């Protein structure tokens, strides 16, 4: 009954809050929402340094309403030249029915919460993912993030057809780092990313030897 | 429009039959119990809505950019939930449309979907739990968690 207005969040921090709308989208009974922040662990956490509020509240049928998220003064303690990941949560709380032999469902909705600190902030439409590096290798490719920011990375083929409708174990790039990935070999590889907005662009690389870069 | 505001994918919304998003299991099935099969099968269709959860070659789940998980007490196996209420004996089995059976807590495999629907189909049953049969009122809360890439 109760969603969330975004696939993933990212946390300008060089503001001190931001808010979310959510919405109860059945029209004949109300829902609580429950809303909290867990760690890049997926462990939970409760006083900072991001907050959710409230952690709970009523929706009546086809209400809106929000969440916020701020932050505490211990979020200078994160580092300021790169991405810190949460996650962000949203579940809800259905009316008890008081029927016999039943199984009642619950959504909860989990996205990535992305700290981005001020030093590292983003135009609007602004790619890093452009930046990535294909490496050959036995079985498939190391792929590397150079970049300060996490790149979720969802397909990778030979085609541009291919990179957005062939199978792919989505895999998420932390920064700077690396991580191996099995595939197939392609000639001139296309990857697709997910990108703030959770539209899914792809990108056409050229290879020299082992090393794949994209297309200038 | 060439220019405007950010516009992004908003989260699934879920949508079933029922209100209260609520299976009816019926009566405790104890003579199936008893004869050694598990109780009858019960349908249900999750849609997630919104979301534009369809594109031109597959689909949100079946891509695995979003993973879903039930969540709730495992019951007697890892492939049982606890159930509540009165009734003793018995646990509640869900298996996707290729019979993969759910475990509490752990991710359903993506797999490709049927009728080309913007629907989750699964199914519930009612198994034993190796204690002893007693008939009664059950209920459960499940969890139905959509972990978004
Ligand atoms: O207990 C129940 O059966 C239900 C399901 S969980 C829950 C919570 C909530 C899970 C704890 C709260 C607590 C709660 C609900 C909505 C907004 C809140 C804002 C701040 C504090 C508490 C709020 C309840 C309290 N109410 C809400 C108004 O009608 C009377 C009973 C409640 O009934 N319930
Ligand atoms: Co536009």
């Amino acid at each position: 009954a109760v969603s969330l207005d975004r696939t993933r969040a990212v946390f300008d921090g060089s503001e001190k809050s931001m808010t979310l709308d959510i919405s109860n989208d059945n029209k004949q009974l109300p829902y609580l929402a429950q809303a909290w922040i867990e760690n890049e662990n997926q462990e939970k956490i409760i006083t900072g340094p991001v907050i959710a509020t409230p952690p709970v509240q009523r929706l009546e049928p086809g209400a809106k309403s929000m969440v916020r998220l701020s932050t505490t003064p211990d979020i200078s303690k994160l580092p300021q030249d790169r991405e810190s990941l949460f996650y962000f949560n949203l579940r809800e709380i259905p009316p008890r029915s008081e029927k016999a032999n039943v199984l009642q469902i619950a959504l909860q909705t989990k996205i990535k919460l992305f700290y981005r600190p001020a030093a590292i902030k983003t135009r609007p439409n602004e790619v890093w993912q452009d930046q990535l590096i294909l490496n050959k290798v036995s079985g498939g490719y190391r792929i590397e993030n150079p970049t300060p920011y996490y790149v979720t990375v969802i397909g990778l083929g030979g085609s541009e057809k291919q990179a957005e409708e062939g199978e792919f174990e989505t895999v998420m790039l932390s920064p700077r780092s690396e991580q191996t990935v099995k595939s197939a070999n392609y000639n001139t590889p296309y990857l697709s990313y997910i990108n703030d907005y959770g539209g899914r662009p792809v990108l056409s690389f050229i290879c020299n030897g082992s090393r794949c870069s994209v297309k200038k | 429009a060439a220019f405007h505001g950010e516009v992004v994918r908003p989260a699934c919304t879920l949508a079933m039959e029922d209100a209260w998003q609520i299976i009816d299991m019926g009566e405790t099935p104890v003579r199936d119990l008893q004869n050694g099969f598990s109780g009858p099968e019960r349908k249900f269709s999750l849609r997630l809505r919104n979301c534009e959860f369809n594109s031109q070659g597959g689909n949100l789940f079946s891509d695995s950019r979003i993973r879903v998980t039930f969540d709730g007490v495992r019951g007697e196996t890892p492939d049982k939930f606890n159930l509540s209420g009165q009734a003793k004996g018995i646990n509640l089995q869900i298996a996707d449309v290729r019979g993969n059976i759910a475990r509490a807590g752990k991710v359903m495999p993506a797999i490709p979907l049927t009728g080309n629907e913007e629907a989750l189909d699964y199914t519930l049953r009612i198994v034993r739990n190796g204690k002893k049969l007693e008939a009664g009122n059950y209920f459960a809360v499940l969890g139905f968690r959509v972990d978004y890439e």
